[PDB]
């Protein structure tokens, strides 16, 4: 063929600290949308950039409420959020599916930063956060799982409340995957990130 | 005395036609007026055919009507009018065929055979037309040609593919303003021109992708042609007389589930094919 | 609803159906506040009832019931 | 001689082409009109149903003159 | 006066461009029915070749098919 | 330009580097449309005579920048 | 005599537009100038008005020169 356009495999891809795979599903293809967001001490203004819009603010927010709920679990002290500045670049600032998909994946960012420690790359995440820290059923399953395993990405994060959808699955797919289902936002933090502190 | 009388305009105009253009703008516009008979047209075809070849008669060496009715009238006869091949309303023929083609996500299928279980019922001239289109959402380079023409090759009709990448007007959902060369129809119509019968099945693919920001707005112009009673009375700014395309199997690539209009929302189910697996692709790749 | 989509969807209504699963339906299947979602769903009633009777038919004349809403 | 015998047999085949264009178009303006008077139509919207039968009578194949006016 | 004396100012450009016009598409004539038969014998090229042999035969100049059949 | 001049006649063919990028409309390419005036030779055309035979070697000069009067 | 001479010559080549050439959409520009020299305006008003009657009498298929000028 030539040289290689890509790595050999997507099964090790240097699993960084504040990568965040974003499995949206992009017009042309099925992306992986690695955000990142670093942390840093400053001053609690959730810094709005990498072209945010109205929802993915919010969602930012809902991140760190349900985060605040839960410091513990990401290394994070009790006033952390009054002295943190974040930012984040997203490629397509404006979504493509037109909804937080990646949610929890925004979520990953920030804590990825949060824990200054590796979120795992290589097993990528979809699904929708809540003010109440939980993974809302997401429209649309079998693309995010596709998309995925189209990266050859193994290990897929999927709402625990669409275990009704997993059923539905052709069982020529899941063979090579698996699905790790979760109902609230910290299960899903806790296994993407080895070190979640 | 009057068949004598008709038969002599008739041979007289063809005479002094052939003598005086390029044999008949290069021997096509005889090519087209016998071209006309051997496919079977409407009536109201026959006498736009005749004006078709008016506009070519009036200047067959002058105007660029001598060109674009010369194409004019290529387009009426090219899109085979009254033309339907023997199809065959099947099932398992089907199931075996979507077997050979590869794996597929399997899915996919059984929506197939679920509207297809809908389609040997009986109410109305074949089947009643209250359905979705089906429609196809997800990347490109999936199976979106392998299934459509293995479905395709499964009910037997003709096959063809129509990209959509960004249409601006209804000029290529329709004609343009043909009464200039240049003025041509849509690739829709040169699809429906290249299959040999009236009735194919199809892929549409690459919807979401369209752009519409001028008088003539294609979305309204899909409307036109998506919609079942309308794409048999759907004319060309190019032609006048409707093409009988309503008997139509019709599934759709999208690759947005959201950028695609809102009165192209209804009337579908969304067929989620996002990439194959790893083992699926290799399969596929590695014995077909 | 029933004998409207049931009838546009080339069927002559040749399979029934029970209530029990219907309110099911209504509470599981389409949590819209309207009824079109409803027609939706009776829209694939059509045709999961027109595949199961015509891939092999396990009975004849059948009547789908709340035990199997899952299985439709 | 070459541009004198051009511009007679094009107007030959201009003006048997005008014979043909009115020999095998017809029974369509007649339907606008069959079409007008079937229509209880008021004194204003009669006389502007004449005015468009008075915006035909010109080219009409492929032409804007009144085409328009026909679907009109 | 100003549109029939450019009409017949270019008509007299055409016949000075015929009579001791050498270099027209009559230049080119010769070499047109010289090289008719380096066309080859696949149909494709002999079939456009042949059609266009008598579509040439009139004015190269003046007459509009004769010069697209003259340059083709 | 030696480039392709070379390919050519490294593959025993004549090497034509044609002007196509440019071009008005399909004029120079496709050829200017026929039964009338205003016609020239296409330059892949150009580039067919000017090889002698079925099989050529035939340059697409800076192709980058293209458009075209015909609407398309 | 003047505005009357401009004016003679305008009714007169109006009705050269009124006979054939469109009709001039059934003297529907003639509407708007009978209209201007009916109602008394003022002397601008009139001059730009007899100025776009000028800017007038023109293609009538989209165009600035026409179809906003009779809404103007
Ligand atoms: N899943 C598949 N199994 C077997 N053959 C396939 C499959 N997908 C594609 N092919 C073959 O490859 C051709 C086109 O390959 P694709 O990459 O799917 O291109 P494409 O599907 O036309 O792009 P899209 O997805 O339709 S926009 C098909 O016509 C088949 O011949």
């Amino acid at each position: 063929l030539g040289i290689p356009r890509y790595r050999p495999d997507k099964a090790e891809t240097e699993p960084q600290v504040g990568t965040a795979q974003g499995l949206a599903w992009t017009p042309v293809g099925g992306t992986l949308l690695t955000i990142e967001v670093a942390a840093v001490p400053g001053s609690g203004k959730l810094s709005l950039t990498g072209q945010l819009g109205e929802v993915m603010k919010e969602s930012a927010q809902a991140a760190l409420t349900y985060l605040r709920a839960h410091t513990q679990d990401y290394g994070l002290p009790e006033d952390f959020y009054n002295k943190v500045d974040l930012h984040v670049h997203v490629p397509d600032g404006a979504t493509p599916k037109d909804g937080p998909s990646a949610g929890i994946t925004m979520a990953t960012a920030i804590a990825s930063a949060l824990s200054r420690r590796p979120a795992r790359m290589d097993i990528a995440m979809t699904g929708e956060v809540s003010l109440r820290g939980k993974v809302m059923p997401i429209g649309g399953v079998k693309e995010k799982l596709l998309a995925a395993h189209q990266a050859g990405i193994h290990k897929i994060v999927l709402p625990k409340d669409n275990e009704a959808q997993l059923e539905e699955l052709p069982k020529e797919v899941l063979e090579g995957l698996e699905i790790k289902l979760v109902e609230d936002v910290g299960e899903v933090l806790e296994y993407l990130l080895l070190p979640e502190p | 005395d009057t068949n004598q009388r008709e038969s002599y305009l008739r041979e007289q105009m063809k005479a002094i036609q052939k003598e005086l253009g390029g044999e008949d703008g290069l021997s096509d516009l005889e090519a087209l007026r016998k071209k006309i008979e051997e496919v079977g047209m409407p009536e109201a075809v026959k006498t736009k055919a005749l004006k078709e070849l008016d506009r070519l008669e009036r200047m067959q060496q002058g105007s660029p009507e001598a060109t674009v009715a010369r194409t004019y009238l290529d387009w009426l006869t090219e899109v085979p009018w009254s033309k339907a091949d023997p199809e065959v309303l099947d099932i398992n023929h089907t199931r075996q065929v979507l077997d050979e083609d590869h794996y597929g996500l399997k899915d996919v299928k059984e929506r197939i055979l679920e509207y297809l279980a809908v389609r040997q019922l009986t109410q109305g001239l074949d089947v009643r037309n209250k359905a979705p289109i089906l429609v196809l959402v997800g990347p490109p380079g999936v199976g979106k040609t392998s299934l459509g023409r293995s479905i395709a090759r499964s009910m037997n009709r003709k096959f063809h593919r129509i990209s959509l990448g960004g249409v601006r007007d209804e000029a290529e959902i329709r004609g343009h303003r043909r009464t200039y060369i240049g003025a041509m129809p849509g690739k829709l119509i040169h699809a429906m021109k290249q299959v040999g019968v009236i009735n194919p099945v199809i892929l549409l693919d690459e919807i979401d992708k369209m752009s519409s920001d001028w008088r003539g707005d294609p979305a309204s112009a899909m409307l036109e042609v998506l919609d079942p009673e309308q794409n048999n009375t759907f004319t060309d700014h190019y032609l006048d007389v409707p093409y009988d395309l309503s008997k139509v199997f019709f599934i759709t690539t999208a690759n947005t589930l959201q950028t695609i209009p809102r009165p192209l929302l209804d009337r579908m189910e969304v067929i989620e094919i996002p990439g194959y697996t790893n083992m699926e692709k290799q399969a596929i790749a590695r014995q077909y | 609803l029933w004998p409207k989509q049931v009838r546009e969807s080339g069927m002559e209504g040749r399979i029934e159906v029970t209530d029990a699963a219907i309110l099911r339906v209504i509470s599981e299947y389409t949590r819209e506040a309207g009824v079109r979602g409803l027609e939706r769903e009776l829209g694939k009633i059509a045709r999961k009832g027109a595949k199961f009777w015509l891939e092999g038919a396990w009975e004849g004349l059948r009547t789908i019931d709340a035990s199997d809403i899952p299985t439709y």
